[PDB]
């Protein structure tokens, strides 16, 4: 299917407490493969999946050099933004950057993205044409004019259509066993009596990969996107994901409810009835 | 767009002063002069590339975009990842090419050091 | 600007008394990134608890998985305790094998 | 593979 | 000054892109790569000259003001006035002046083609 | 004594009547030596003092190229400024530029200047330090930032302290016979009844170079501004200048009034009285 | 925008002597903007071959110009300068006074 | 002698 490579950068000023925090993490699809943490001992880009360890020492030197340039430019950015927004140096502030690319089934380039937040709100984003910027306010307009002059959009477009796609494909090959796998959900239902006249059916999906999944309750074959609770898909800690959907039913009527599980590792979708 | 054209004109002369201001005209400075003629050619060529990529495109020009993509990609591999570039030499020029690529990678690492040292000393 | 954490407490594998497992606290949807998360065993806080690398979603909110090795029993009680600037009080969520 | 460099806001 | 250094840093990488983006890397371009290594030296030297001239509390450096005055003056005579300042040197100077004239015509043709609305 | 070279540029848009008007003139002291008029036939820098006609065809080719670059950028400026001030296309506007250098009696640099006006009032000017800018308003502030980015002040300082002084000196040598001459004023005095009981004394100074001159009226050895009419110094048309000062005196008291003439062509200042 | 009105001086290059050729001058100064109409008049009639200097300006940005023409004064010939400018309600005529 | 070039406002 489709695939994506994504980098995530968090930059937090630490007033009085020294240099700011900087954390970088990279993902292919729903799997993390690298990290950098300014607060760690190594001061190096670090492997976080075994198939990225195959790359030689020169590669890790080079990723370490680039992440260090990211970190130093984010450090400068915190001061700049403090000034753009006339803020004192007493408060902690957060910068976030996300970028990466999407490929299709053929592994050809689909789209690219580069986005920047300040204190939890959009600051500036590269639009899907990979030529133009979305600037929130007056501050981001100053950044937009600086980034137009420096041709940042063109640098990013070169990266997104080339390096990003080039190394996305290389990680997909190198980590074939893990990245190109699908783990189908292991399913089951539970039953909780709430009152004497009501019961709770909960539909479980466990140990699946990737995280994309659909769970839906139906009463007499009619979907219940009205009276069913649903929890955010969550990591198990072992590379797989978990999720459940629960509907409260009139006790005695359980057989009229069916849960439906849709996941890419399932040839046909599953359908579960209570017991 | 008139603005884009104006900005390219303005950048052109901005760089001309950066060339001119340090262009000492001596004898035994003949090689510096020849180097700066080539720099002016590059300034003009890069302005033309900008005109083609932006400014509608005045059609009758080769869009530099795909060259930007491949050149960024090869440069990330030469300088950083060390992934091998294919079909870039034969036996007769393998050594010259490897030598200049190494010199080049060192120059880019030195450039990063030089620039970020500036931010360390005065920018923080 | 600021967002309040959602909390899920749960085990990696289906809980079996006597069989080793992992107790997870998943905190997500929060902003800013400074957060306090503790895993409790019978109200007492477990040490050497680990967490995943800070990452975030498309809406910019952060998520973290805190986790520790543990062996469930019939009598031991586990919970996650979370504090954050957006919370008036630490929130405690009990582990329940749903 | 990371971007070669980023640009100050 | 913090902001002066930030602008100088920003100009270095802005120019690095302009050097990177057109450089095809292979054996047919060995002389292009060698030229570009010198251009990278040039960008670094000029950033250093800007720091020396513009930064308040700086270390000991050769202030470029007087070379800027002299170089400006000599170039005006080389390119435009023809006031006198062997055969090899006068030949690069002639080629240089032709190049500067061509540069002007290249730039003002852009204004003529796209920068005027009349 | 001290000398200066100055260039004056006028740029007038003519909406609905074609190309903007462009006019450039150059001076050494109070003597014009070149002109360019976009409406003239030659389309070239032209000589206006006989000691510049000696300069060869290369010089004239060079000044014509540089003035044409001035003309064309000033044309762009008129549109840019129209946009800064949100002005319609229908109105005519004026851009004025003045730059040049002063040298002392030893021909050494004293000061340089570069001034830019829009619609008859200061827009942006280089300060005496040859480093910083005076920006009259918010539009000028935008120009200031672009001019900082491009190091305009450094280009001007390099010109003002080098080329400007070098070529001022050269003109002063080549035009030594006229530029380094002083024509003392040829003075006289007229008298007319202006009323029943009053008459006007007019103190004349003709045929003088340079233009700088002081004419003061004294009654009983004390200077008066009252009844003192001073006309602005005016050109005679032959390279010299004229000026007069008038005082209205009670008829019968003419011998109490003296006119004082100070001019560098004078060994000592003159005292004139009605005789 | 406050437009500025011209000052005018009408005068001769040399002291006037009847029958001796001379130059009639009209110096307009201190005006803004630059479009201006200046004529030299002989007995109320405009003279044909009148030249002027190249536009230049003063420290306050106001423009000045010299208009001129050869002439030979006589006893009965009256001369004047006629100036029109956007700041004037009607043309301003200043007569030449040999003083 | 004129300046060699001027810069857009």
């Amino acid at each position: 299917g489709s695939h994506s490579m994504r980098y995530f950068f968090t930059s937090v000023s630490r007033p009085g407490r020294g240099e700011p925090r900087f954390i970088a993490v990279g993902y292919v699809d729903d799997t993390q493969f690298v990290r950098f943490d300014s607060d760690a001992a190594s001061q190096r880009m670090e492997p976080r999946a075994p198939w990225i360890e195959q790359e030689g020492p020169e590669y890790w030197d080079g990723e370490t050099r680039k992440v260090k340039a990211h970190s130093q430019t984010h450090r400068v950015d915190l001061g700049t933004l403090r000034g753009y927004y006339n803020q004192s140096e007493a408060g902690s502030h957060t910068v976030q950057r996300m970028y990466g690319c999407d490929v299709g089934s053929d592994w050809r380039f689909l789209r690219g993205y580069h986005q920047y937040a300040y204190d939890g709100k959009d600051y500036i984003a590269l639009k899907e044409d990979l030529r133009s910027w979305t600037a929130a306010d007056m501050a981001a307009q100053t950044t937009k004019h600086k980034w137009e002059a420096a041709h940042v959009a063109e640098q990013l477009r070169a990266y997104l259509e080339g390096t990003c796609v080039e190394w996305l494909r290389r990680y997909l090959e190198n980590g074939k066993e893990t990245l190109q796998r699908t783990d189908a959900p292991k399913t089951h239902m539970t039953h909780h009596a709430v009152s004497d006249h009501e019961a709770t059916l909960r539909c479980w999906a466990l140990s699946f990969y990737p995280a994309e999944i659909t769970l839906t309750w139906q009463r007499d074959g009619e979907d219940q996107t009205q009276d069913t609770e649903l929890v955010e898909t969550r990591p198990a800690g072992d590379g797989t994901f978990q999720k459940w959907a629960a509907v409260v039913v009139p006790s005695g009527q359980e057989q009229r409810y069916t849960c439906h599980v849709q996941h890419e590792g399932l040839p046909k979708p599953l359908t579960l009835r209570w017991e | 767009d008139k603005e884009i054209a104006k900005e390219i004109f303005n950048m052109m002369f901005m760089l001309l002063w950066r060339v001119f201001r340090s262009q000492r005209i001596d004898a035994n400075n003949v090689e510096l002069i020849k180097f700066n003629i080539r720099v002016l050619d590059w300034i003009m060529a890069e302005a033309d590339n900008d005109l083609c990529y932006f400014i509608g495109t005045h059609d009758k020009c080769e869009n530099p975009k795909e060259q930007w993509v491949a050149n960024y990609q090869n440069l990330n591999n030469v300088v950083f990842t060390n992934k091998e570039l294919e079909d870039i030499y034969d036996l007769s020029n393998k050594e010259e090419t490897k030598e200049v690529l190494k010199k080049f990678k060192e120059k880019v690492n030195q450039f990063y050091r030089h620039a970020f040292d500036i931010i360390n000393k005065y920018g923080l | 600007i600021q967002r309040t954490p959602k909390i899920q407490v749960y085990s990696r594998h289906p809980a079996e008394n006597g069989k080793s497992n992992f107790l997870n606290c998943y905190v997500s949807g929060f902003h800013p990134s400074d957060i306090e998360v503790d895993l409790l065993k019978n109200g007492e806080r477990i040490e050497k608890v680990e967490h995943s690398d800070l990452s975030f979603s498309k809406d910019w909110s952060f998520y973290l998985l805190y986790y520790t090795e543990f062996t469930p029993t019939e009598k031991d009680e586990y919970a996650c305790r979370v504090n954050h600037v957006t919370l008036s009080q630490p929130k405690i969520v009990k582990w329940d094998r749903d | 593979s990371l971007l070669m460099w980023i640009t100050q806001v």
